[PDB]
């Protein structure tokens, strides 16, 4: 008996350690009411969460707590784990202990206060933070291989063979999901549909996930787009109001290849990516090229697999064979990855107690991390 | 002045500028390493009157008629 | 045609026209059609079912008004036909649109709808040599004559906030807000009924314009002007009774500064300009603070300046230098730029032809903006 | 030759350039080519779009840094050209290359190819006169005005020790490590994300090397100094915002004593040192110990002299005089060299003629260099 629960800046997918697919996924969000001086009606919660201010996005303002895999607002995170344990797992945090997840390269103060909280507020009997990228792996039943584990938050690149991880050749890229929402607006809004409030934000991630697709050749795309009104594709908003986004549809994911239109002046998600694996030992560059994984929801694009194939063999070399592997579930990738370390018996003892936090304090964690 | 004048819609009796009140080696003095004064003036007369004997050099990796020392003497 | 380029600011509440070689505005009339409250079957009335600018001032109770531009963007295109064509009439500038060049002031980040179809009008209903859209933020820069600096243009329609950098214009680091004079018009008839005074039509919406423009004083401490006593200051309308405005008058223009009040999800005046500056590049951040313009007519609120200074200062990092340097001319600032820039020989090769535009195609006006 | 040779120190983070004679360098650059990231929208903006020197420094932020040679190796030659283009320009020394001869200092252990191509432009693209290629150690040695020393030059790029006994150098007994202060800056960058600062852009990371030379101490005992809290000594960024740099102040110049921190497999600064006097003949070890000459940038690291000193005594064989010896100009160190031995009327000889380069080849500069 032991909870799994993914902290995600986009979701929080949180469960029962053992079981296949995660029991409780709601959006990782804090609904505060745009309120007047006039008074409340009835049946009012100061500060709302998850599917309910995802219910009444309307008036409340959407503030998401972790910021790029960092929490800005760790009043906010504790409203959610308060939403997690007691409401939508209905289970006590006292009698199970809790695995945590932390994107790699990330401030040593978010993992310290994460456990201080999760030992102190929630009084949890264990508590282990573990890297994303590590579990993503045991969701393939694959020890060998890089994976490209892209989040809403953050986007990370950690090579790990025969089960040994290699610290230095961790890269993070701080675009994701959530700078494509936000390049996605301001091109629609060039077509002629402003989104600006914070629910509005939350509309347009919905066109994002439904429509929007990777072209394998984008200057090639965008000729077709310009003659043709074929990828031209209508969504109806929650009002009865229809939009045509057009090539807008897929310029937003070409962002991820090419950071320049983001104006970021970084490498590109498949540049990261090779770069990675040249950074590691020349020998183990062979496997990693035949096991490149692709994790989390910016990875779940109709045809990224396609296009990252393509682009990470022209700049890697002829003769080595490049092969992504893209399972159905690589939204759920981190959490499935979660419950079967937790199930193993070997896991038990990598378990940092309460006795052993009371006694060492919160520094004890940056030693039993990885 | 006079063109701001002639204009309806223009600041009167405002101040231009709103602006802020204005706000008015470690390791070369160390013990263990010995602090040399560089004088190119006394090392240039050092060297002036030493030569080098360009005769025969060859410093790169020829394996062909044993070992070389390039630069062989001065006069 | 070497025949003087007629400047035109395309400004939601006010236009202002005139040619490149004069040093001010010669012709500045609101932006809005006036048509006959009472639809119009008999003889005697109102004839014509068209008055604009002064036509317009004059027997204003009688008509109805109707802004054809909202939030920088035109709404109704056969309205906006009429005015640019009242531009071009024998009330002011009395010239031929065929014979002189045009120069449009369009707000930045707008649609490209917007740009395309004001392209069109001017090449095909009037018979113009050349079009060039620009941004009312580089303008202004101009008109002061600095290079570096950033621009915070609060108009009626749109307030933007441009850093440019020793003719640089960062495009990511650009920040447009809907709420602008004209929302502070609209609360402000919204307090004046919370006074007793209603404003309910169209015509009575000018004059709370007015009332605006008159009496309204952004006060330093909003909390401590509250707590006093007011003076009641006696406003006298057109008609000729008199009203006390009283607390309406200070605590309507306050939320361009905190729009959270009202219940609009925007960042605020203070936060645009601030967030405009730290979303740019760490080694610019001192000389952008350093170099702020204020441009537009919604800057001329008494004590705006010294409520803004305050406001910045906080946000803004400790033992830095703020210099907010408005011109005398704010409303007119947009305009006088783009003067200079039209007698420039470089303004020779900027703007579109008309026979470019017809071979070209489209793209021509878009391509050719920057 | 009558006209003055042009002694070119091309190093890897500042390349120091001035005539032969003169005391001290007196145009020396930072190394990178400076092209501007945003768009230019207005009239009279920075001219160009290449910026070198300190043209660029003013405008950092502005532009986006591009370091053309890395490791002591030259990437792209394009830039290398218009860096050295940028030397004979009016901001600098400004002279005709086709009148001065050139003496450019490459570092030991460098690859053929690189000597090649840098020939092949100092003769073809510039009409240079004569260009003797020259070790940077050699160069140290003239300055300080000594026969024999070992010269651990710990520059930007590279790091590298020399032991010259009596003129003659053993080319066997040099150790060159790619492991230098760029990495150290780049280890700092990456333990500043640890801390939760982030410096992703390339403008960013000038401003973590800023940080390392201003605040960075090497602690004499390594294990002692991480157990024991450290003193959060705050820095004052560009902007103005402070940072409290706190362990990683400390953590990051041990990266040259300790290559394993960024996970490459290499001997530390004070292996290098003892491991080229050990390499050389039992006879001169004693000489060589007793004349240690430190040279590079990357010396200046508070505390180096009293680390290195601790570490080498460990290493060396017991009851060893060992004399560590810093001219005041460690930075300048291998230009004023360079000078001395360029005012020589000896110099004349050593130079390859352009008549020469041109019937050899390539050979040429091979056979003459050492
Ligand atoms: N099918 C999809 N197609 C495209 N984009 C998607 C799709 N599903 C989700 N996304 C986008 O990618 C993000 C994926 O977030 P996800 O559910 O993987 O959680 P997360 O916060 O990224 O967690 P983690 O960092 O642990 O992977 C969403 O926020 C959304 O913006
Ligand atoms: N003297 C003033 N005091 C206060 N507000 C003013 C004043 N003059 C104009 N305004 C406000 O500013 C608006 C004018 O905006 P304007 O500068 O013309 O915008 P644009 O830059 O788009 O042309 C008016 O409609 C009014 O709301
Ligand atoms: N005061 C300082 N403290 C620490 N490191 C420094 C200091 N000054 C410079 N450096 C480092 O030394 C570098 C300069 O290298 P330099 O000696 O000019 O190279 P080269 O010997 O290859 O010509 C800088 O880029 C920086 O990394």
């Amino acid at each position: 008996a032991a909870l799994v629960v993914d902290n995600g800046s986009g979701m929080c997918k949180a469960g029962f350690a053992g079981d296949d697919a995660p029991r409780a996924v709601f959006p990782s969000i804090v609904g505060r009411p745009r309120h007047q001086g006039v008074m409340v009606g009835m049946g009012q919660k100061d500060s709302y969460v998850g599917d309910e201010a995802q219910s009444k996005r309307g008036i409340l303002t959407l503030k998401y707590p972790i910021e790029h895999g960092i929490v800005t607002n760790w009043d906010d995170m504790e409203k959610i784990w308060h939403h997690t344990f007691y409401n939508e797992l209905r289970v006590a945090p006292e009698e199970h202990p809790v695995l945590l997840t932390e994107a790699p390269l990330n401030p040593k103060a978010n993992r310290e206060k994460m456990t201080q909280i999760m030992f102190e507020t929630f009084n949890t009997p264990a508590m282990y933070v573990a890297i994303q990228a590590v579990l993503s792996l045991y969701a393939s039943g694959r020890t060998t291989g890089i994976v490209m584990d892209s989040g809403d938050g953050v986007t990370h690149t950690v090579p790990i063979y025969e089960g040994y991880a290699l610290p230095h050749a961790i890269l993070r890229l701080d675009l994701a999901g959530r700078d494509l929402t936000d390049y996605l607006m301001k091109i629609l809004t060039e077509r002629g549909y402003s989104f600006t409030t914070t629910a509005e934000r939350e509309i347009v991630r919905d066109i994002k996930e439904k429509l929007c697709y990777v072209a394998l050749d984008f200057e090639q795309e965008m000729a077709t787009a310009a003659s043709s009104s074929s990828l031209e594709k209508s969504y109806e908003l929650p009002d009865g109001q229809v939009i045509t986004i057009g090539n807008e549809r897929f310029r937003c994911p070409e962002a991820l290849f090419q950071p320049s239109f983001l104006g970021m002046e970084s490498c590109g998600i498949h540049e990261t990516t090779f770069n990675s694996i040249m950074k590691c030992d020349v020998d183990i560059r062979k496997d990693l090229y035949a096991n490149t994984v692709l994790s989390g929801g910016t990875t779940m694009y109709p045809g990224i697999a396609d296009r990252m194939q393509k682009e990470i063999t022209a700049l890697a070399p002829s003769t080595m064979k490049i092969k992504i592997i893209a399972p159905p579930e690589r939204k759920y990738s981190v959490w499935i990855g979660g419950s079967i370390l937790a199930s193993l018996s070997t896991f038990q003892q990598m378990w940092i107690s309460k006795q052993e936090y009371d006694e060492s304090g919160p520094s004890i964690v940056h030693r039993k991390c990885f | 002045d006079p063109k701001y004048a002639d204009l309806p819609g223009i600041a009167r009796n405002e101040p231009d500028v709103y602006e802020t009140s204005d706000l008015p080696l470690e390791e070369l003095t160390s013990t263990s390493v010995e602090h040399i004064i560089v004088n190119p003036n006394a090392a240039y007369d050092k060297f002036k009157d030493k030569r080098v004997g360009t005769k025969g050099l060859d410093f790169s990796d020829r394996i062909g008629k044993t070992k070389r020392t390039g630069y062989e003497s001065g006069e | 045609i070497a025949n003087q380029p007629v400047v035109i600011d395309n400004g939601s509440g006010v236009i202002k026209a005139g040619f490149a070689g004069d040093q001010i505005p010669k012709y500045c009339f609101p932006n809005y059609v006036g048509r006959p409250k009472h639809v119009r079957v008999m003889a005697g009335a109102l004839e014509g079912d068209i008055f604009i600018g002064p036509k317009a001032e004059e027997h204003r109770g009688l008509l109805s008004i109707r802004y054809p531009m909202e939030h920088g963007i035109v709404k109704d295109w056969n309205d906006m036909e009429r005015i640019w064509q009242y531009v071009y009439s024998k009330d002011q500038l009395q010239t031929f649109s065929e014979e002189h060049p045009v120069l449009l002031t369009e707000a930045p980040l707008n649609p490209r709808k917007n740009r395309e179809r004001a392209a069109e009008v001017f090449f095909e209903t009037f018979n113009v040599p050349a079009l060039f859209i620009s941004m009312q933020a580089v303008l202004s820069l101009y008109a002061t004559g600095r290079t570096t600096g950033v621009v915070l243009d609060s108009g009626d329609g749109v307030t933007h906030a441009v850093p440019i950098y020793e003719g640089f214009a960062m495009p990511h680091s650009i920040m447009r807000i809907d709420i602008a004079g004209r929302d502070v018009s609209r609360f402000l008839r919204l307090y004046l009924r919370k006074e007793g005074y209603d404003f309910h039509s169209s015509s009575e919406f000018e004059i709370v314009k007015a009332i605006k423009e008159r009496a309204c004083y952004l006060s330093i401490n909003p909390q401590k002007d509250e707590t006093l006593e007011t003076e009641k200051a006696q406003y006298y309308l057109p008609d000729g009774s008199t009203i006390e405005i009283g607390p309406s008058r200070f605590r309507a223009p306050e939320l361009l500064f905190r729009p959270d009040l009202i219940g609009e999800e925007s960042e605020g005046i203070h936060e645009v300009l601030v967030f405009a500056i730290q979303k740019s590049d760490m080694d610019l951040r001192r000389t952008l603070f350093s170099n702020i313009v204020l441009s537009g007519g919604s800057t001329l609120f008494k004590g705006f300046g010294d409520r803004l200074l305050s406001e910045v200062k906080k946000l803004a990092p400790k033992d830095v230098k703020i210099r907010i340097s408005a011109p005398q001319e704010r409303l007119y600032s947009t305009w006088i730029g783009g003067s200079i820039l039209a007698s420039l020989d470089t303004f020779k090769k900027m703007w579109v032809s008309k026979k470019e535009y017809e071979e070209d195609g489209a793209r021509s006006i878009h391509r050719k903006t920057f």
